[PDB]
RNA sequence: UGGGCUACACACGUGCUACAAUGGACAAUACAAAGGGCAGCGAAACCGCGAGGUCAAGCAAAUCCCAUAAAGUUGUUCUCAGUUCGGAUUGUAGUCUGCAACUCGACUACAUGAAGCUGGAAUCGCUAGUAAUCGUAGAUCAGCAUGCUACGGUGAAUACGUUC
């Protein structure tokens, strides 16, 4: 368990890092690096000291609620301002500009026919 | 420009005008044609009747407003 | 019994000082740890009862009670007499010993914590929390335990107030979101 | 308590590895390390990634600092 | 001057990318064709995670540059799942073009990680260097291409036959 998450043991870890949220394969090699513990060895044979080195990396990086409360703020804070981009997603259409004629259909949701 | 070098585009004639307002005391209703203009931190507290193309839509800059642009926030389009 | 001589010692003598108290038994303390879990999913599948059992069971330390339906409602599909909950009251030693553990390792475990409510006391000194998941308690583990559920803590307090509450519960240390 | 209907329960040393917190609570828990403990008694140990002190709450610490301002960030980004 | 042609409950046409192991990622290592270029193509070197920037050689062309083709080949790793498949969406910080990227550009980095498990009725193209697949160039063009028009690489299956 790092961050709050537990990790798949079975997986290798550099894999697994990127089940935490606000990591990524590219941050994941990075936070393994820091750590100096190999990419390879998996998480369910990763030596506890290992383990320990891994997660005080991964406290360094903003992850989980930190990275979510941000993101969630920046999209309200759009809101509130009553930008373009705000307005659209209170509208639930596209926000950067994709054409809304045809498509559009992740931002509007299923097809109502 | 968007460019980082570039320093923040604004409209010289935007920017002027904000310029009179900043030494009085009371701030005036500015209407400009000028959406493009990104808005200052100079501009907060200042009051844009930002032309819409066919109206001059009102818009009061916030702190949180600095660094978006006055064309944003007047909308061009009209639907329902 | 590390929580219960911090009562004992320190934690009496704020109490006391704080509240003017005349004599030692009137400084408040916690009558009972209850820990409530609700399966409304058991009557749709028998199965999922026993297992919060088993959690609830590991987690307390105790077996846990049987709650069942005092009435029956078609909404809930609830029929009276039904399993629907496993309830666990512990007192004295295991008491001090579940809070203790609660606010020194499963309480920071709790995901993204922002602290306990401080407005969570029903206006007679009594506390509640809701945990979200029980995988925050050490003992379970993630693979054992199927689907996660959450559980309520009712913390009895012989304070009057809840001011006399809160004040004991920080002095046990228990976080509070302030 | 009634005689084989609990769960064993038995005092185990808790640790947080990354603070180095050791305290004995009992627990159902069983663990095949023991250490010696200011009691003169072994009792299992328990690893905790997080404890009291560990979490930033309990703390106070801040891990991260707070986002800057819509003006500061603006001045920050073009060096105004 | 500013907006619109870029609207969005939907329906349809033509495309693009996927739904993995005949694959994904990583490392090493080969083999083309046909085109563009003067204030334009811009090498090399340095700097940047990268998109780029800085400086600057050659080159109005079988000379120099675009521009190292890619698939491929040989290893290594993952191991049958919504995943180390897929990459939509959104956040943030950038680069470049342009007077100016708000409505409404392209691209990059990081994070986020949708539908999709091979598609009802129905329906399209193709007889060989073809289909299929893999990259390459050009016009237009400040910037902007999944489009269009060209180019090669690899490279099939089958055609009894004319009742329908
Ligand atoms: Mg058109």
């Amino acid at each position: 368990r790092i961050a709050g998450v537990d990790i798949p043991r079975e997986k290798r870890v550099v894999i697994s890092l990127t089940y935490i949220y606000g990591i990524g394969t590219s941050t994941a090699q990075k936070i393994l690096e820091e750590a100096n513990v190999s990419a390879d060895t998996r998480v369910k044979d990763l030596t506890d000291d290992e383990l320990g080195r891994i997660r005080e990396v991964v406290d360094g990086y903003k992850v989980e609620g930190d990275l979510r409360r941000e993101t969630n703020l920046n999209i309200k804070r759009l809101m509130e301002i009553s930008s373009y981009r705000g307005i659209r997603h209170r509208r639930g259409l596209p926000v950067r500009g994709q054409k809304t004629k045809n498509n559009a259909r992740t931002r509007k949701g299923p097809v109502k026919t | 420009a968007r460019s980082i070098k570039k320093g923040p585009f604004v409209d010289e004639h935007l920017m002027k005008k904000v310029e009179a307002q900043e030494g009085s005391e009371k701030k005036q209703v500015i209407k400009t044609w000028s959406r493009r203009s990104t808005i200052f931190p100079n501009f907060i507290g200042h009051t844009f009747a930002v032309y819409d193309g066919r109206k001059h839509v009102p818009v009061y800059v916030t702190e949180d407003m600095v660094g978006h642009k006055l064309g944003e926030f007047a909308p061009t389009r009209t639907f329902k | 019994n590390r929580l219960k001589e911090k009562f004992n010692t320190e934690v009496t003598e704020n109490l006391m000082k704080k509240f003017n108290y005349s004599s030692v038994m009137e400084v408040p303390k916690i009558d009972k740890i209850v820990v409530n879990m609700g399966v409304g999913d058991a009557v749709q599948n028998s199965k999922v009862l026993d297992n919060a059992v088993e959690e609830l069971e590991l987690i307390t330390g105790q077996k846990p009670l049987v709650t069942k339906a005092k009435k029956s409602i078609a909404t809930f599909r609830l029929r009276e007499g039904m399993p629907i909950g496993a309830k666990v009251t512990l007192r004295g030693e295991r008491m001090y010993e579940f809070l203790d553990k609660l606010i020194s390792v499963s309480l920071p475990r709790v995901r993204d914590f922002q602290g306990v409510s401080k407005k969570a006391f029903d206006g007679r000194g009594n506390y509640t929390l809701g945990v979200k998941e029980q995988l925050i308690f050490p003992e379970i583990d993630y693979d054992k335990v199927s689907k996660v559920r959450g559980m309520d803590i009712v913390i009895v307090t012989t304070a009057n107030t809840d001011e006399e509450a809160r004040e004991l519960l920080a002095n046990f240390g228990m976080p509070f979101r302030k | 308590m009634k005689q084989g209907i609990h769960p064993e329960y038995h005092q185990v040393i808790f640790l947080d590895t990354t603070t180095n917190f050791k305290f004995l609570s009992g627990s159902t828990k069983t663990s095949s390390e023991m250490m010696e403990w200011e009691d003169g008694k072994e009792y299992p140990v328990i690893r905790l990634d997080i404890s009291s002190d560990s979490h930033p709450f309990y703390t106070g610490r801040q891990k991260f600092a707070a986002a800057d301002g819509r003006v500061e960030r603006f001045n920050k980004k073009f060096g105004l």
